[PDB]
């Protein structure tokens, strides 16, 4: 007997408090494209919650157009979390986008357990917002399987596993369209037959944003909006955004290219498939100094790309190869996790290395190092900063780092911040009294 | 191996050349249906200090010519030489047809001498070992991303009147790679600039080239064998470049104009990978 | 690991 929400708390543009206003007033600003060519569109009205079999909790869904502003979608997600878990919900300090292969894959068991351990550890230790696609096949299903155990081991707050998928490919879209806007319980039938569409939604994603452009059974139309939403969310919660590539096709390559160009780091798992392996070769060819990689040539790469993506024209192959080389141009933005060179419990260390290689100020990187409980990394960064004459930045960020180490209950980090000439009686409050 | 520039001239507001097939490019071939469009850029037509006059009469080509008492490279590196059109007095580009008469985006009639400064160092790991690929040592050069067309390129610019490649190379390197410009870093930079080798003097495959104005480039390589002087450089993109960075030299590079040939010459001279 | 570096990478 679930009573429908009538009002929602939408956060102000100042970022100081939430105001209560009616749900129909906020949603009016989401538009929908039924005419593949109605550019402006009409109001959407396809928003609510989906009930999936064998899942106790229900998952919200919002169908919004491609031209819509990602800040409105970000409020919607913040407003729902604020409604469900109160105003003082655990804000994310890391946004882990995950992008890769839609079609099924058979990854080694050791590799699967290592990825599963690391992604889970990072999200729980940092209450991260994991953004993947919405289809039930491949990575999204694998990520869903990883997050099912988090939904089981935790009782009070579960991090959102947000699925952003392009509308027009979703099974049950006609069922989803029909109805009234206050649609709380809707049965989702993944096994139900639908003629032009063949891709069902994954039942383990906690929210869903169906990006619509008016097309039907055309993919890759939601990639740009997904990147824009992650960047907007990243600016809003001042948290770094880290994409992880697993296997992957041509659009994952374009996704990774977009990610580097916007300054977002990428973690590519070597040994996980095709495009990930292509990126790993490319890096090993371009920046790895070990002896076993010295027999690396562009001809074997180009032959590999040709064997993996299968382009129609040679110029297309040249463009794909050029794009792949453009992705790894900057060594800081790419971190490659490989089973035969690293440890089983070192995937979170790779994520932390991507964070340290792309975070500008020392304090943000030290806060993230606290979150992952890696003192050695923080100790090495502080000692290196101390040796290189960067003592002023250490003193400028030591108070805020000590204040967080106290709030997030990390005594061992508390000793460290003090050992580096931090007076206990020189603490300052974050706000002004 | 003939180069044909793209149809739309850069920064011309949609002005298009006369399209020709790649088997009709060389000047030895007759090609009777050649009807180029005469287009001159507004920047070029306003007559700047670094631009030659619109009437090319009384100017002597294939030798070093003095404009306002300063010598300017008016001699082309092409073996046949520069031929002078009898009708208008304009020089004719020896490197082929470009589907466009007039000076276009190039300020000087005939050969526009450009100097490019390729400052290189060996790509090294922290441990100090030189990175090695395909049985050759790998090089690394400073490349700037151009403001106008957002493609990466070698820093450089046109050689001014009365000056040599040494001054042009140093000035362009200071302007582009360093921006604003001390003490020891100036001494390291002076040690770095004291050893430059002209590796090539070739014809540029620049899309702004026309039948009466074509770009010819001189490439000067400043190589840091030890790597000490290169490490003291504070890289910061300036003037008509947005960003400048160290890029790895290889044969699959998508760089502006015929700069792949210029690197190829640098790596050929240094026995490096390409 | 020394033996692996010493032999496998030598061929
Ligand atoms: N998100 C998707 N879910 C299901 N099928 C998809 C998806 N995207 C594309 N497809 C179609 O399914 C087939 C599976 O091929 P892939 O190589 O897996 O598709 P890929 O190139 O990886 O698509 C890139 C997509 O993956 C996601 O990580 C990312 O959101 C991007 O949209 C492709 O032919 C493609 O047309």
């Amino acid at each position: 007997q679930s009573v429908a929400a009538k009002t929602l708390l939408i956060e102000n543009e100042d970022g100081k408090g939430s105001t209560r206003m009616e749900v129909q007033d906020f949603m009016k600003r989401f538009h929908m494209h039924a005419s593949e060519d109605d550019k402006t569109g009409s109001p959407s009205t396809a928003w609510g919650t989906l009930r999936f079999p064998t899942k106790e909790a229900t998952a919200p869904y919002l169908r919004l157009s491609v031209n819509d502003d990602p800040e409105d979608a970000l409020l919607f997600v913040k407003a729902m979390l604020a409604q469900k878990y109160g105003e003082t919900y655990d804000r994310p300090s890391l946004i882990l986008s995950v992008t890769g292969g839609a079609r099924n894959f058979t990854l080694p068991p050791r590799l699967e357990t290592a990825i599963a351990k690391g992604l889970r550890l990072a999200a729980q230790r940092t209450n991260a917002w994991v953004v993947t696609g919405g289809t039930n096949t491949g990575v999204m299903k694998l990520t869903g399987q990883i997050m099912e155990a988090l939904s089981k081991t935790q009782s009070h707050f579960i991090p959102p596993t947000i699925g952003i998928a392009t509308y027009g490919v979703i099974i049950g879209g006609d069922d989803m369209t029909r109805g009234e806007p206050p649609k709380i319980g809707l049965e989702y039938e993944m096994h139900k037959k639908d003629p032009p569409k063949t891709t069902p939604l994954d039942d383990n994603h906690n929210l869903f944003l169906l990006v619509d452009d008016g097309s039907t059974n055309k993919f890759g139309k939601e990639i740009k909006f997904r990147a824009a939403f992650e960047n907007a969310a990243g600016q809003a919660f001042a948290a770094p955004v880290v994409t992880i590539v697993v296997q992957g096709g041509p659009g994952t390559l374009g996704t990774a290219l977009q990610a580097v160009r916007q300054g977002t780091p990428i973690v590519v798992v070597d040994g996980s498939g095709l495009a990930a392996d292509v990126l790993a070769y490319a890096y090993n060819f371009m920046h790895n100094p070990l002896t076993r990689f010295k027999s690396y040539t562009i001809d074997d790469l180009r032959q590999k790309v040709a064997q993996t993506f299968n382009p129609k024209s040679s110029q297309q192959l040249t463009n794909l190869l050029d794009s792949a080389l453009e992705c790894v141009q900057d060594p800081n933005l790419v971190v490659v996790y490989s089973l035969q060179e690293s440890g089983i419990d070192e995937f979170d260390d790779c994520i932390l290395k991507a964070i340290f290689s792309s975070q500008g100020k020392l304090g943000n990187k030290l806060k993230q190092a606290m979150y992952f409980d890696q003192l050695d990394v923080a100790k090495r960064a502080l000692s290196e900063a101390s040796k290189n004459g960067q003592h002023n930045e250490i003193a400028a960020c030591i108070n805020d780092n000590l204040m967080a180490a106290m709030m997030h209950n990390k005594p061992h980090f508390v000793e460290l911040y003090l050992g580096f000439d931090a007076k206990i009686y020189e603490l300052k409050p974050s706000e002004e009294v | 191996e003939w180069y044909v520039p793209p149809e739309e001239y850069p920064k011309s507001g949609g002005v298009k050349r006369y399209l020709i097939d790649a088997s009709m490019v060389p000047l030895s071939i007759m090609c009777p249906s050649y009807d180029p469009v005469e287009y001159t850029h507004p920047s070029v037509a306003a007559q700047p200090v670094w631009a030659d006059p619109a009437d090319p009469r009384k100017i002597k080509f294939n030798v070093k010519d003095e404009v306002n008492g300063k010598v300017v490279d008016r001699t082309s590196c092409h073996p046949s030489g520069i031929s002078i059109d009898s009708n208008t007095g304009r020089p004719i580009n020896p490197w082929g047809r470009t589907g466009m008469t007039g000076r276009g985006l190039l300020g000087k009639w005939g050969v526009n001498q450009a100097a490019d400064t390729v400052v290189t160092r060996w790509k090294r790991s922290p441990d100090g070992s030189i990175l090695e690929r395909d049985g050759k040592k790998v090089l690394e050069f400073v490349a700037i991303q151009r403001q106008d067309n957002k493609m990466w390129a070698i820093p450089g610019g046109f050689v001014d009147n009365g000056e040599d490649v040494a001054l042009t190379s140093g000035r362009e390197f200071m302007e582009e790679a360093l921006g604003m410009g001390s003490a020891e870093s100036k001494d390291s930079l002076a040690a770095l600039f004291s050893s430059g080798t002209i590796v090539a003097r070739i014809y540029c495959e620049d899309p702004r080239n026309t039948d009466n104005a074509w770009v010819e480039t001189t490439c000067v390589n400043f190589h840091d064998e030890s790597g000490r002087h290169a490490a003291r450089l504070k890289l910061q993109g300036g003037d008509d470049a947005e960003h400048a960075r160290w890029m790895m030299v290889h044969g699959g590079l998508n760089l502006f104009a015929s700069h792949r040939t210029l690197l190829q010459h640098v790596t050929s001279a240094l026995n490096a990978y390409f | 690991i020394s033996f692996r570096f010493s032999l496998d990478q030598q061929a």
